[PDB]
């Protein structure tokens, strides 16, 4: 539904510290 | 966790804790799939040869948490288990072999900036990201060597190749699992260990930006060991299971 | 244990 968006980030448009680690594999 | 680092306020609002009434203690971690339904491995309720078999009467949830041993006074919030699904074929006799359980809570949580749901995989979703290389994420509050840390805990973990994953073993490894972390020539380290169990590992889909749990913290042999894995079970092989209980109850 | 009473 509103799955997998995160309130304090993804919602706010911030990233986690190391999130871009994930992304940067793929 | 071993070698990861404290995760940051709100990083994971579908984390959950597995925590035991008498002794108060933590049992293993979990995930909110849903306000009326959380996600943990089988083991963590079920293992015979070790004499554990947790009743719903038995445990508690604690959603929303980031301290491991405080009671977060107006950002936590504990439910009562209604009633507990293990998968039917769990295999406890060998390999763990579909170590999954559903949990219904007695009553839905409210959503908040701690407390949010994580989304369960599509088969194109699994497709595009379950491959070797890719990294996935695993928190808990686990041991932090093979002693407890104060915050919840986070480390990233590529997934490896079957092979790799089959030849570190003497287990009987099947398509219902599927192990992550760094290899002895890489530099980098890091995994799950006790107290993890039934933690998610989770993806981001570069395709629309959410969240989804993939695995489930399974097994291992120790703990950031060289030339071992950790073992997870497969989410998306078992969603059909998961879509079964669901709609049933 | 290490844990802070529950309500
Ligand atoms: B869980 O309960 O916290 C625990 C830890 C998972 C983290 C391991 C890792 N990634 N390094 N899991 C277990 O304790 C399971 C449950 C029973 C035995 N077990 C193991 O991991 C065993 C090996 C085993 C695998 C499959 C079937 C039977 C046994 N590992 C050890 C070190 O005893």
């Amino acid at each position: 539904a509103d799955c997998g968006l995160r309130p304090l980030f993804e919602k706010k448009s911030l990233e986690d510290k190391t999130e871009r680690e994930l992304l940067e594999s793929y | 966790i071993v070698e990861g680092s404290d995760a940051e306020i709100g990083m994971s609002p579908w984390q959950v804790m597995l925590f035991r009434k008498s002794p108060q203690e933590l049992l293993c971690g979990a995930s909110l799939i849903s306000d009326r339904w959380v996600l943990t491995a089988a083991h963590c309720l079920l293992y015979p040869p070790w004499d554990k078999n947790f009743t719903e009467n038995d445990l508690l949830v604690r959603i929303g948490k980031h301290s491991r041993t405080r009671y977060e006074r107006n950002i936590e919030k504990i439910s009562m288990l209604e009633k507990i699904y293990i998968h039917p074929r769990y295999n406890w006799r060998e390999n763990l072999d579909r170590d999954i359980a559903l949990m219904k809570l007695k009553k839905p949580v409210a959503f908040s900036d701690y407390i949010h749901p994580v989304c369960l995989p599509d088969r194109e979703t699994a497709a595009s990201l379950l491959q070797a290389g890719y990294k996935g994420r695993v928190t808990g509050w686990g041991n932090l060597k093979e002693g407890q840390p104060s915050v919840l805990q986070v480390v990233n973990l590529p997934i490896v190749e079957r092979p790799v994953c089959k030849d570190s073993t003497r287990i009987r490894i099947t398509d219902n699992m599927f192990c992550a972390g760094y290899k002895p020539d890489e530099g980098k380290r890091g995994d799950a260990c006790e107290g993890d169990s039934g933690g998610p590992f989770v993806m981001k889909s570069p395709f629309n930006n959410r969240w989804y749990q993939m695995g489930i913290v399974s097994w291992g042999e120790g703990c950031d060991r060289d030339g071992k894995y950790g073992f997870y079970t497969h989410v998306f092989r078992l969603k059909k299971w998961i879509q079964k209980v669901i709609d049933q109850f | 244990g290490d844990f802070e009473e529950i309500p």
